[PDB]
């Protein structure tokens, strides 16, 4: 795995020692090359994971996530170039180093073989994210949002740390391979119930769960564009990966313990999409959409069936790409008009047609138009839920309808109608912005052709 | 609304467990309904984006070709014998009558056929018949080769495709050979 | 005496059928004049900013900012736990959760009972 | 290029091709209807019969 | 082009509007021109019957009852002019309307495709930029101390002065931009 | 539709029930009834891919119609005689079903007459 | 910044200040009832859909039919022209509901009656050979079917 | 080059053309035109490409995995033997999935080929898929996302204990 | 090619249903002042329009003649 | 109708609006950028018609036929055709034939 | 349909000449209906309706009431239809 890790580390000295003019260029070139290197990991043996060394291993679950992270860094750099132009060279380098440290921590999380190392780096990801939000946010609420995000995640994680140490003391190892191979069943006891809660709750906080999702809207609305990109694309999927890995230990008790979280997610997706129908802030709308999709993923994980897991992985990747692109599209309009209110900017299709096309494609993927990987994941989750219970289809279909409604409603309000007369600062979309939207879209449409890459290990 | 009613007739045909007849009705409806809508578009474009029948009148002679096309389309829609509608709708009704059926469904289908004739009469009477009611400036001009040829093809289709297709397709339903004259 | 038009929440009473439009007083006309004055002042300010050849950017409407803040920020500080607020929150928050728990739990238990009794058909159900 | 000059308040100018084609197609429709009716009549294919005789089916009468 | 509205509608204006609505709805009901003419002359006679009522209370009550009759007898689907609000073509070409300021963001090659028009546009920009200060001064002078009590705007008082707040009305997009 | 009038407005017992038909046994009355012979063979049908609804006692005429249709192509007007033959066989089958309905009607009336004879 | 909405006004001075803040007439200004919902200072504007407002008037925002500085309805997004509409109807709302629901109910009731009294033809059941195509309809060849016999009439 | 035993196809019975009308058959001339215009150039191109491939013919081989001790004979916490048995079981799971796929492919082809007689003439394939589906469901269904050879063994033991209880 | 409006004097209510409406109004003592503006609709080529049956039976004459000719051909040839 | 000040304002705006509209008119010249592919007179009547026909149907039909040859051979069951309706009559190979023996009554 | 200014003027005068209550001879572009002619308020409403029906575009009532002159109608129609000649 060091083929990816060490160049990522070397990105930091290169960024620090590069000339003030060339920081973005050098970062982008080498991050794209690192992603090209990371593309090799997609080749996974069907029976067994790629165990590179004692510390690091990769499977068909970790590889798409690593590729997503490595692809996401250059996109974040392109998006964050514009609003950081006025910043001094040291501050821009510090921002880039926070991004690089975040990518490094995420790669090591997805590849770590030991649950305690996974926890250490998965909690380490908070520090760069918190610094980004609280230092380069543009509103006074960034401090409150950072506090909420940090404290929600830590309150979830600390019991996970205690439980992981207890597992190390009892079973004797936290290596995922050994745990999977030994994996003695749990018993229905209050001690085991609370171990299950401790293991599950940290990831349930990371994957915005209804009632634990309050941090996500504040964080995504208040963060800068790059921070929103990582939060939507990878930081939420950290919870999904953790839950999928950790579900091996808690085999039987999952059936009893899933019902609260299952019902919470199943109702919360409807509630959050209904919230999306009435949101007045574009970033907030996208955030609640992310909450709904992640609730679907939570349902898929809790069901613990092969089709559910495949759909969960597909939805994770597809949603990461779609949400990152949607945040980028919203950020462009925010830079142009300096407000996030949906109603303020109207009829932008006449002013910016290619951006309107990007918005159309992004919304179509968001509403899971086939054969998008979004729909592949969602449909697999729906079929798994139907096997779990035929009555799930009512809630799943209602959620799909509302997702279509709010996606096309955002598209209609922002990009259709009469142009706002008084706004005169709209200017032709830069090649950077269109390039960013294309870099988001083209991989997503391409992955439809070969879907086995993002269908996970159980494929 | 005519399209919706015809779709409902197709759904009824499916209910009577006669699927191939419903497919045939779809095939014929495509022709005659698309032609009717093209005629409507010609009327609208001629009258400067006017769609209200109340503001349209006396177009029988003003637009001869669109008038002929719409008359033929309405006759096909209403089931005029040996037109496209006859090969589909007449068989639909005959199968509906000669089958185990919900009584109210059959009654509603017959009433709906009456109303199809009714609204065909409405469009023809208000639009083409009578005295002109459109604004003074007369810009009527259907002498456009694209419009004329496009309507021509669907006219020929509405007239003969029903017979051609019905003869060529293999028999897929046991016919209702004998039935009371009424 | 034609049948009267019952106004509703989704069918507002027309101004033409407004019983108050035909009962006008000098003070009502004064109030209308004042409202017209307010609208005229606002329109004047907006048009002054809108026709300015020097202006480049949005004309920040305070009303829109107030609307957004009231819809998002001002809610919690101006919230008080009251019997209506508490009861509606309890109902619309947890009641649906328990309703779906009941429905799905009963369904799952019925399915498991049928499976244990061997009285369920899964002849080709080999993809779960 | 004014092929048909818009007329303020009189019957619009009609080219002969419109009239000829419309008459031809309407005449074709009527010819087809008459021709099909003459060649093939869908009226009936054997009058709806009623089996009155009892001995035909059953005539036990006790 | 719309005139500034008044605080209230005078009784005469309300009667006129009711007459217009009634005639239009009758035309919607009376599709044929002759029947419409007959019943329109009848309606005109009905208005002339109480045209000269002296008691304002009686006239107001008549207005109220007539409005009730109109609401009962309104056509469910009244005729709407195609470009009128609620009409089929209302706001159809709105997306095609493009504000004039979009021109300033053109690339120089595109602006060189049509030099002469952009010279004329520069002349218009100079004119507006020169006239803005005088327009603001005139608006201040004519404005009452309390503030503008009506949306009406004064005309140009002196030669060489453009009408106050004229730019957007004059440079409003063409109804049929294409 | 008149039979429906008798069935619903009139006495239901006298009128036959379409679902229940035929209640009375074939042996009742009708001293000798020949089996409805099938002109076509089961293999023939399966080979001709006749629809199950079309695999009736007149499937042979349809088989000939299908063969003439395949052979006559491109000409699609050359099977009028074969079409008429199959149509007439279907007509006769319908008439036989009508005779069954009338037989059931009369048999029910005779049963009612026996019940009257008791009283 | 006093421009931002405040708490529910309780003194007349508070009410006047709020009315001036929302650029509304003091007498017209009417804050939402302080029941803890969180509306606070915001005014209870009439629940009129933007469709109802006169189109002809020149609005600062034509598509929304709203002028700048005007207080914005709390549920304006709900009452946009593209969404829920409250414009007056020619027929009374209750009467419309009565007619539609009654029509649908009668329709379903009559269909149920048709189920009670289904139309059919005065014919006997269609007879099929080979024991009603027992084999052709998927019947097990190994098992022996009941020998369905159809006699000529 | 697919084995006929693996992918059975009923022998083809195509009726001979027996024209009964004088009118020329458009399908025949259109097919001849299609042959001349398309099939011959395509056949020539494939002849060329097959010649080039035959110029350089090289072979790839199908891997053979020797059978390894199952989890049944693997000792507890014996990670090496458990690993080998688990990978073997995963390979067997994949092979069983492919066998189910083959049977389903036969089922689909038979449904299409028979036509309107699918309900009767495909009964044998339906029975084959019935047996294969029941076996596959019993062997692998309900194991869960984290399926392991040990869990399959546990399922087998639960089934056999139920069978003994049924034997009473 | 500038359009020329027809003479305004040519429009008259005489010979039109508008005259009947005016007679009814004069019978009730009313006068319609807009008849001449609506006169053009009832005048000129627009004055005569076919009936619904006439509209349906468009080309039926030539269609029937063609039918007779074709039937004569079919009967004569055999 | 309007007040004299209103009339004057409207007239001023009318004049300026007409001036704007007339200034929206282009000149006699629409400047364009300055032979990429030679095209003398190229028979657009039939030659270009044939070129379109080829590029749009002949090339696709060849490509699809080749892909058909590959795909059919590559995998079994890729192409499954409905068993041709064998009406009692000669077969190509089995040459099987059977007659229902018109065991029925002809009169109609 | 260029709809030039002269065409609009001719059509407005045409409608007014076809109006029985207005005598054609004294009808002029500057002939105020209220003052120069004998038309009352309801006649103004009727002529506005006739104009809007002739040109097929609806004149809002607030603008409609303030015409009071055939030339005003002509220039208003020109403004609405963007006629600059």
């Amino acid at each position: 795995m060091l083929k990816i890790i060490i160049p990522t580390t070397m990105l930091l000295p290169m960024t620090w020692m590069s000339k003030h003019n060339m920081i973005w260029i050098n970062a982008t070139v080498h991050s794209l090359l690192i992603s090209l290197i990371s593309l090799s990991l997609l080749n996974q043996l069907g029976e067994n994971s790629l165990n590179f060394s004692l510390t690091f291993f990769s499977d068909s679950l970790s590889a798409p996530l690593l590729v997503l992270t490595t692809w996401l860094l250059p996109l974040m750099l392109m998006a964050s170039q514009s609003h950081l132009s006025k910043e001094t060279t040291t501050r821009k380098k510090l921002y880039i180093t926070m991004l690089i440290l975040l990518q490094l921590f995420l790669i090591m999380t997805f590849t770590a073989t030991e649950l305690i190392l996974f926890y250490i780096l998965f909690e380490a990801t908070l520090v760069p994210t918190l610094i980004i939000i609280t230092r380069w946010g543009n509103q006074t609420e960034r401090l409150n949002a950072g506090l909420y995000f940090l404290f929600y995640t830590l309150a979830g994680s600390l019991p996970l740390l205690v439980a992981l140490v207890y597992i190390q003391n009892t079973t004797g190892s936290l290596n995922f391979l050994i745990i999977h191979y030994w994996s003695h069943p749990l018993s229905n006891s209050w001690s085991n119930i609370f171990m299950w809660l401790a293991c599950i709750m940290a990831f349930m906080v990371k994957m915005p769960l209804y009632g634990l999702h309050l941090w996500l809207p504040k964080a995504h609305v208040e963060a800068p564009i790059a921070g929103s990109m990582v939060l939507a694309a990878v930081l939420l999927k950290l919870g999904g990966y953790g839950m999928m890995r950790i579900t091996t230990i808690l085999n039987p008790l999952t059936n009893y313990m899933a019902y609260p979280f299952l019902m919470l997610s199943m109702w919360g997706m409807i509630m959050t999409s209904s919230i999306c129908l009435r949101q007045t802030d574009l970033k907030s709308l996208i955030a609640y959409s992310s909450v709904s999709h992640m609730a679907l993923v939570i349902v898929a994980i809790m069901i613990q069936t092969p089709w559910s897991f495949m759909g969960a992985t597909a939805l994770m990747i597809a949603h990461g790409l779609t949400s990152s692109m949607l945040f980028c599209l919203a950020n462009t309009n925010y830079e142009r008009v300096h407000s996030r209110t949906m109603i303020l900017a109207r009829g932008l299709q006449t002013l910016l047609p290619l951006m309107a096309t990007w918005w159309l494609m992004a919304s179509l993927t968001n509403l899971a138009l086939p054969p998008s990987i979004n729909l592949i994941g969602e449909l697999f989750i729906i079929t798994a839920s139907f096997s779990w219970s035929n009555i799930t289809i009512i809630l799943m279909g209602m959620n799909m309808m509302i997702t279509a409604l709010y996606s096309l409603y955002m598209l209609i309000t922002t990009q259709r109608g009469k142009y706002t007369h008084h706004i005169n600062n709209i200017k032709a979309s830069f090649t950077r912005e269109n390039a960013l939207m294309a870099l988001h879209i083209l991989p997503l449409l391409l992955l439809t052709l070969n879907p086995k890459m993002i269908l996970g290990p159980l494929y | 609304f005519s399209t919706s009613s015809q779709l409902g007739l197709m759904m009824v045909t499916i209910g009577i467990n006669q699927p191939h007849l419903a497919f045939l009705h779809i095939c014929m409806h495509a022709f005659f309904k698309a032609m009717l809508f093209m005629c409507s578009g010609s009327i609208i474009h001629s009258l400067n984006d006017e769609q209200d029948i109340r503001k349209m009148g006396g177009l029988y002679k003003a637009m001869p070709f669109t008038t002929t096309a719409l008359i033929i389309g309405s006759l096909a829609l209403t089931g005029m014998p040996y037109l496209t509608g006859f090969y589909s709708k007449d068989l639909i009704i005959e199968a509906v009558n000669m089958s185990y059926t919900n009584a109210w469904a059959l009654l509603m289908t017959l009433i709906a056929t009456s109303l199809t004739a009714a609204y065909s009469t409405r469009i023809i009477f208000f639009a083409f018949l009578g005295k002109p009611r459109f604004p003074p400036l007369v810009l009527i001009n259907e002498n456009n080769p694209l419009l004329i040829n496009s309507i021509k093809r669907l006219l020929i289709g509405s007239i003969f495709a029903g017979f051609i297709i019905s003869n060529n397709i293999p028999p897929m339903t046991v016919p209702n050979t004998t039935m009371p004259l009424y | 005496s034609f049948p009267k038009y019952k106004p509703s929440r989704l069918a507002t009473l027309p101004a033409t059928l407004d019983p108050a439009e035909y009962d006008i007083s000098p003070e009502t006309r004064k109030a209308q004049a004042e409202r017209l004055a307010i609208r005229s002042r606002l329109k004047r300010e907006y048009l002054l900013q809108y026709n300015d050849p020097n202006r480049l950017g949005v004309i920040e409407d305070p009303a829109l900012i107030r609307w957004t803040y009231a819809r998002s920020a001002n809610i919690y500080p101006n919230f008080r736990p009251t019997p209506k607020t508490s009861l509606l929150g309890a109902l619309f928050g947890i009641g649906p959760l328990f309703f779906w728990y009941y429905v799905f739990k009963t369904d799952r238990d019925k399915k498991e009972k049928l499976i244990q009794e061997g009285k369920l058909d899964q002849t080709f159900n080999i993809s779960y | 290029g004014v092929h048909i000059e818009p007329r303020y308040r009189q019957f619009p100018q009609l080219t002969r091709s419109q009239l000829i084609q419309a008459e031809f197609f309407s005449a074709t429709m009527w010819f087809w209807i008459l021709w099909r009716f003459w060649h093939d009549s869908d009226a009936v294919l054997g009058h709806f019969p009623y089996p009155d005789p009892s001995q035909w089916t059953d005539e036990e009468l006790g | 082009a719309f005139s500034a509205p008044a605080a209230y509608l005078t009784h005469q204006q309300k009667v006129l509007r009711l007459y217009k609505r009634a005639l239009r709805h009758l035309e919607s009901w009376c599709v044929h021109r002759d029947k419409y003419r007959y019943f329109a002359c009848l309606m005109r006679a009905r208005f002339d019957e109480h045209k000269n009522e002296k008691d304002m209370v009686k006239a107001t009550q008549l207005l109220r009852q007539a409005e009730e009759e109109f609401w009962y007898g309104q056509h469910p689907q009244p005729y709407i002019f195609p470009e009128s609000p609620g009409g089929t073509s209302y706001e159809r070409y709105e997306c095609y309307k493009v504000p004039e300021w979009c021109l300033d963001d053109w690339h120089p090659s595109e602006k060189a495709m049509y030099p002469d028009y952009f010279a004329k546009r520069e002349q218009w920009k100079r004119l507006r930029r020169e006239s803005w200060e005088r327009e603001v001064k005139q608006l201040q002078e004519e404005t009452p101390p309390g503030g503008p009590r009506t949306e009406a705007l004064p005309p140009a008082r002196k030669e060489g002065d453009l009408p106050p707040l004229w730019w957007h009305i004059v440079t409003r997009p063409r109804e049929r931009p294409m | 539709g008149a039979h429906l009038a008798r069935r619903y407005l009139g006495d239901a017992s006298k009128e036959p029930d379409p679902l229940r038909m035929p209640t009375f046994p074939p042996d009742y009355g009708f001293p000798e009834r020949k089996e409805r012979e099938m002109v076509a063979t089961q293999q023939e049908m399966n080979d001709a891919q006749l629809m199950l609804q079309q695999r009736d006692y007149c499937a042979h005429y349809l088989i000939q119609l299908l063969k003439c249709k395949r052979d006559s192509f491109p000409n699609f007007l050359a099977c009028k005689h074969e079409q008429h033959d199959w149509d007439y066989c279907e007509h006769l089958d319908y008439v036989k079903r009508m005779k069954e309905f009338e037989r059931e009607r009369r048999l029910l009336q005779r049963k009612k007459r026996r019940e009257q004879r008791e009283a | 910044k006093d421009m931002f909405p405040g708490p529910y006004p309780k003194t007349p001075e508070e009410r006047a200040a709020a009315a001036k803040k929302y650029n509304m007439r003091v007498e017209d200004y009417e804050p939402y009832p302080d029941d803890g919902m969180g509306y606070g200072d915001y005014p209870k504007l009439p629940d009129r859909s933007q469709q109802e407002r006169d189109p002809w008037y020149d609005w600062d925002h034509p598509d929304l039919r709203l002028n700048w500085g005007e207080p914005i309805h709390w549920d304006l997004d709900m009452y946009i022209r593209n969404r829920v509409d409250t414009s007056p109807t020619p027929v009374s709302w209750n009467t419309m509901c009565k007619h539609l629901f009654g029509f649908v109910a009668f329709m379903l009731f009559m269909f149920w009656v048709g189920e009670i009294y289904p139309s059919y033809q005065p014919v006997g059941p269609k007879q099929y050979p080979y024991n009603d195509l027992y084999l052709e309809r998927g019947g097990d060849p190994t098992k022996e079917p009941e020998p369905v016999v159809h006699y000529e009439i | 080059s697919w084995d006929k035993d693996v992918y059975p196809e009923p022998p083809r019975r195509t009726p001979a053309p027996a024209p009964q009308t004088s009118l020329p058959n458009p399908v025949t001339y259109l097919t001849k035109i299609f042959d001349l215009l398309v099939d011959r150039p395509v056949t020539l191109a494939r002849e060329f490409i097959e010649q080039q491939h035959a110029k350089n013919r090289y072979y790839y081989y199908h891997r053979e995995f020797r059978r390894v001790p199952d989890i049944t004979e693997c000792e507890e916490k014996d990670i090496l033997c458990m690993f080998e048995a688990e990978m073997q079981w995963r390979r067997d799971y994949k092979v069983d999935q492919e066998i189910v796929n083959i049977i389903q492919e036969r089922l689909k082809a038979c449904q299409q080929r028979e036509g309107e007689s699918y309900r009767q003439n495909c009964a044998k394939e339906l029975e084959q898929f019935t047996q294969v589906s029941k076996a596959f469901q019993d062997r692998y269904s309900d194991l869960g996302a984290h399926y392991s050879a040990r869990k399959c063994l546990a399922k087998q033991k639960q089934r056999m204990l139920a069978e003994r209880k049924a034997a009473k | 090619s500038k359009m020329e409006l027809p003479d305004y004097k040519q429009w008259k209510i005489e010979g039109t249903p508008l005259e009947t409406v005016q007679e009814k109004l004069a019978a009730r003592g009313l006068r319609d002042p807009w008849g001449r503006n609506e006169a053009w609709r009832y005048s000129g080529g627009f004055a005569n329009n076919v009936s619904f049956v006439g509209a349906l039976l468009k080309g039926f004459k030539w269609g029937f003649a063609a039918f007779v000719v074709a039937v004569g051909a079919e009967y004569y040839l055999e | 109708g309007y007040t004299p000040d209103e009339k004057l304002r409207l007239q001023q705006l009318r004049e300026l609006r007409r001036r704007w509209l007339k200034d929206q008119e282009l000149s006699p010249r629409e400047p364009v950028l300055p032979l990429q592919d030679g095209a003398p007179w190229v028979i657009y009547k039939t030659y270009r018609h044939s070129i379109f026909a080829v590029t749009h149907v002949l090339i696709p039909v060849w490509i699809i036929h080749y892909y058909l040859k590959y795909h059919v051979t590559a995998k079994p069951y890729t192409v499954v055709e409905r068993k041709p309706r064998i009406f009692p009559g000669d077969t190509i190979l089995e040459t099987g034939e059977v007659i229902p023996l018109m065991k029925e009554f002809p009169d109609q | 349909p260029p709809l030039t200014l002269e065409a609009i003027k001719d059509r407005v005068l045409y409608v007014l000449k076809l109006y029985d209550k207005i005598d054609p001879e004294k009808l002029s572009v500057n002939s105020h209906f209220m003052k120069d002619l004998g038309l009352d308020s309801l006649d103004q409403v009727e002529i506005i309706m006739a104009m809007e029906d002739e040109f097929g575009f609806e004149i809002p009532d607030i603008d409609a009431e303030k015409l009071m002159c055939p030339q005003e109608i002509v220039d208003y129609i020109a403004d609405k239809k963007d006629v600059y000649e």
